[PDB]
């Protein structure tokens, strides 16, 4: 028995386009379909379904299988309110708090429950062909599909069946579904973290169900840094009040007029100058100030995170989470044969699923890339089984140094 | 004609809606008999079918005579119908490209005639399609038909009919692996490895299969012979090209010709290397009228005669070895245009083209050369199905100073430096850390939002100061005054601190060409200079030079 979806008032299935694939993601594609059909997940389907989503193919994490991946992006848009506000997964406070947290696969319970029939249109994706050679192969599912928030949203109640007895006997461990995931977070040795995993593994098993460590309650700060130094210059200062200045207005009491004065009249930036210590209260009360968290700054359910992202070099990159911007709920760096791209995509995953376990909602991202660069590229490098969310931007000059 | 025994694709008006109800407007004797007679013969032929009073629903039909003949023609007004009949999905999402073409011995074209006749239509959506052929003026009641096919016109027809061809051709493409079937619209294109012998053989066994199937395709004699003239290319059967590119000489030139032969220099663009078409363009900016007049500049002209000399003598482009590996090369034409070539094997192209794009507005050779990169890339994707290995024009250090410290990711897959002028590099670097000794200039701008009116100067250390005024004005341009001015001003070595971020953010990008001449004119400077660093404070923070520059350009604007 299938449980009816309706798409928000209004709203229209996904007409999105299918960006171009190379022969070996196609091929791929075309052997995990064919056998996806012949076990009934998915059935061809005709030119009278106008929808479309995006598949891609990726290789997954430390992994030689080739795994498809649809993008539900749109259609998850469309469908908000089953998924979240009807059908809602309420997120775990705890999860955060815990030792060790593993992320396991859980999307292939998805392909044991049937999809509302009247649903299925909406879930069409094609298989494009080179130089146009032929039509595209197009499909539709008929199956829960990975990707889809609206599966566990419906599974929902079979997982709790699956987990009661894990969760009866052992209290102390928080399991949270996100997509197709599960987040088991633990605050015991590591030895029987693993151990306790291993556990729920087998319970999964029993179900047809078939990892990876976080330290969530080791997640720390990147405090805005100033330097500490010897001898400054007019460069320096200007620097330092310039960073100073910013830092303030998004962090709540700080102050400068210490040290602008000692920038007086107009000398030479490669002049030092000898430093007033109540400058040096204010170095020292920033500084003092800067290593703690925002004050005033709470994350609202209601509205959408946001996460930016700047390169520093050297495989180093910055970023921030907020709702408001200055408005800081996290920020945070990423450290790396890496190219940009493959950085980047590696950081947009990491602040993704941090992001997952401290708010149960993945951020909108601002990628200091070229959309077409970002596209072509990004899938070589992908592991996760969802995508967030992202747009394109120029990073502002000042945002940048302010971060380091 | 055969009328294809496939399964009918169901078919749906949009949510909410109802067939059309439109009145058939009264029409000449003439007509009406025209029409008579058509539709008494595709009745005949099962096209279409009699009906009653009872369905309410009506679509107008026309009858067009003939030019030159004395033949008539039914036409259908399918446009309500159509703006009720639910979306269907798009019937191809690109065109094949010939350089794409993988070599194959023999291939022979088959049509299949009367196409969309010869498929049925969704048995419950037949009513939707009635039409009625109005009796002599008012009185009698019309004809009332509706179609059994897919007709001409109507919405769902290009996308029915190749979903039908898709899965009539499937079984034989099974059993037949080794032969390429092209589907485009209602043409096929059968390729194969064979010698005429299982080809002309192999062709008529598939004839016959579609036969079957209630299609019909021509047969030797009257199948197409090669070259191929296909969507404006040539097919040989070693070679392609585009078709016949005739540039017209003329005294006067209007909008309307230019226009026409800018297209199609840019369809020559794909096989002859080097056409340049920009001039030509700027002529057609903010342009008048279709028929007016535009008298070629020296540039257009320059641009047009290398053009022709380049069309002087055929090019032609080979087709696709998908065991040897593509080669893409690059290079700078000049005024922001690039040309590649994509081969396989040294100068035997597949295929030309060119990048002009403005991606934004300033920029560099360096992010032009990058974005040519891509769009190459993108469009080997497409037509190959992999990425091409590149021949740049820029040294691999230049790349690497350039990517390592620009703020946005970039990543040009694998590629090798070919040294081919002009050479792409980087006009200019600032300086990292102030340079001792040298002046340094705070410079100010500020613009009177109200009158439009701005002043721009400097302060230096060395007791240096100024103050120009300016008319038509913003911020933003006062800005970038104030930092050309103590470029002018200043000699080999400057510190110059600025709080624009604006400015800032330009030039440190290294950027070599612009829209704003004024833009231009701090880039000729910024060349000129030996060491140039470039630093930025916030405004309105009484900081020392900052309130000083402030104060000067304050006075008189606000
Ligand atoms: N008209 C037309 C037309 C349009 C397309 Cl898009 C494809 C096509 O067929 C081929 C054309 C092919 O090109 C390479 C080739 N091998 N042998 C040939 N013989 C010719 N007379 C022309 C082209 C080819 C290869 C396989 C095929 Cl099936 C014919």
């Amino acid at each position: 028995e299938t449980v009816p979806v309706k798409l928000k008032p209004g709203m229209d299935g996904p007409k999105v386009k299918q960006w171009p694939l190379t022969e070996e993601k196609i091929k791929a594609l075309v052997e995990i379909c064919t056998e996806m059909e012949k076990e009934g997940k998915i059935s061809k389907i005709g030119p009278e379904n106008p929808y479309n989503t995006p598949v891609f193919a990726i290789k997954k994490k430390d992994s030689t299988k080739w795994r498809k991946l649809v993008d539900f992006r749109e259609l998850n848009k469309r469908t908000q309110d089953f998924w979240e506000v009807q059908l809602g997964i309420p997120h775990p406070a705890g999860l955060k708090k815990k030792k060790s947290v593993t992320v396991l696969d859980v999307g292939d319970a998805y392909f044991s429950v049937p999809l509302d029939e009247d649903f299925r249109k909406y879930t069409a994706f094609t298989i494009p062909s080179i130089n146009n050679e032929t039509p595209g192969i197009r499909y539709q599912y008929n199956v829960l599909p990975q990707g889809w928030k609206g599966s566990p949203a419906i599974f929902q109640s079979s997982m709790t069946k699956i987990l009661e007895p894990f969760r009866k006997q052992n209290p102390d461990i928080v399991i949270y579904q996100y997509m197709d995931d599960l987040y088991v977070g633990s605050d015991l040795e590591i030895g029987q973290h693993r151990t306790k995993i291993e556990e729920l593994r087998q319970h999964l098993l029993r179900w047809g169900l078939t990892g990876y460590e976080l330290h969530p309650d080791k997640w720390t700060v990147q405090p805005i840094v100033l330097p500490e130094k010897d001898s400054w210059t007019v460069n320096d200062i200007q620097k330092l009040v310039g960073k100073l200045n910013w830092a303030s207005q998004i962090y709540p009491g700080i102050k400068v007029r210490q040290l602008c004065k000692l920038l007086r009249g107009t000398k030479a930036l490669t002049e030092v100058i000898p430093l007033t210590e109540e400058a040096e209260l204010e170095l020292a009360e920033n500084r003092e100030i800067l290593k703690e968290p925002v004050h005033g700054v709470y994350y609202d359910p209601s509205k959408d995170l946001i996460a930016e992202i700047q390169k520093q070099g050297q495989g180093q990159w910055t970023y921030q989470i907020y709702q408001e911007p200055f408005k800081n709920l996290k920020t945070g760096k990423y450290a790396r044969h890496t190219n940009d791209v493959k950085q980047l995509t590696e950081a947009v995953q990491k602040i993704t699923t941090e992001s997952i376990v401290i708010w149960g909602k993945t951020p909108k991202f601002k990628l200091p890339i070229q959309k077409e660069t970002w596209e072509t590229w990004w899938t070589e490098y992908w592991q996760a089984t969802w995508i967030p969310e992202w747009e394109f931007v120029n990073t502002p000059p000042l945002v940048k140094l302010w971060y380091q | 004609s055969p009328i294809s025994p496939i399964e009918t694709v169901p078919v749906k008006l949009k949510p909410g809606m109802d067939g059309p109800k439109v009145k058939q407007w009264p029409l000449t004797e003439e007509k009406i008999k025209a029409l008579v007679e058509i539709c008494t013969e595709m009745e005949k032929e099962g096209k279409i079918s009699k009906i009653g009073p009872e369905n309410p629903y009506n679509t107008p039909v026309f009858a067009i005579k003939k030019k030159d003949s004395t033949k008539w023609r039914k036409l259908v007004d399918f446009r309500e119908l159509n703006k009720r009949t639910q979306d269907f999905w798009e019937v191809q999402l690109g065109i094949p490209h010939p350089a794409g073409l993988k070599k194959k011995k023999s291939v022979t074209v088959l049509d299949v005639g009367d196409a969309y006749f010869s498929v049925p239509l969704d048995e419950d959506f037949r009513k939707y399609t009635a039409f009625t052929i109005p009796s002599i003026n008012n009185e009698t009641p019309g004809i009332r038909y509706q179609y059994n096919v897919l007709p001409q016109g109507w919405k769902g027809s290009p996308a029915i009919f190749q979903s039908s061809m898709t899965k009539i051709l499937e079984p034989f493409r099974k059993q037949n692996p080794d032969i390429v079937i092209y589907q485009y619209m209602d043409d096929l294109y059968v390729g194969s490895d064979l010698e005429i012998g299982q080809h002309r053989t192999k062709i008529e066994e598939l004839r016959q299969h579609l036969l079957r199937w209630g299609l019909t395709t021509p047969d030797k004699k009257h199948q197409k012979e090669p070259p191929f003239l296909w969507m404006g290319y040539e097919l040989h059967p070693d070679k392609w090209t585009v078709q016949p590119i005739v540039l017209p000489e003329k005294d006067s030139w209007t909008v309307n010709d230019i226009q026409k032969l800018v297209g199609k220099l840019n369809w020559a663009s794909q096989i002859y290397p080097g056409i340049k078409v920009r001039q030509l363009c700027k002529l057609l900016r903010g342009t008048k009228a279709l028929t007016e007049v535009i008298p070629l500049t020296e540039e257009a002209e320059l641009e047009l005669a290398e053009n022709r000399e380049i069309l002087k003598e055929p090019v032609h482009g080979v087709y696709y070895d998908p065991s040897k590996d593509l080669i893409a090369e690059i290079q700078k034409q000049g005024q922001g245009q690039w040309t590649y070539q994509i081969y396989q094997e040294p100068f035997k192209n597949l295929k030309t083209g060119k990048y002009a794009r403005m991606r934004g507005a300033h920029t560099n050779d360096v992010k032009q050369l990058t974005e040519a990169v891509q769009k190459i890339t993108t469009e080997s994707i497409v037509i190959w199905g992999k990425t091409p290995k590149f021949k740049l024009p820029i040294q691999k250090e230049t790349w690497e100073t350039w990517w390592t410290e620009y703020w946005q990711a970039t990543w040009i897959p694998e590629w090798e430096f070919v040294n081919t002028p002009p050479l792409v590099k980087l006009w200019y670097q600032l300086e990292k850390e102030p340079i001792v000794g040298a002046e340094t200039f705070y410079v100010d701008g500020a613009a009177n939002r109200e009158t439009k009116l701005g002043k721009a100067g400097y302060v230096t250390n060395r007791g240096r100061q100024k103050v120009v005024t300016l008319t038509d004005t913003t911020n933003q341009k006062t800005e970038l005054q104030a930092i050309y001015l103590a470029l002018q001003d200043s000699g080999l070595e400057v510190n110059i601190v600025t709080d624009s971020q604006y400015a800032l953010g330009i030039i440190q990008a290294q950027p070599d060409q612009s829209e704003s001449e004024l833009v231009n004119q701090i880039i000729e400077q910024l060349i000129k200079k030996e060491k140039v660093y470039l630093a930025w404070v916030p405004a309105h923070k009484g900081i020392g030079g900052n309130e000083q520059v402030d104060k000067l350009v304050s006075a008189g604007i606000r």
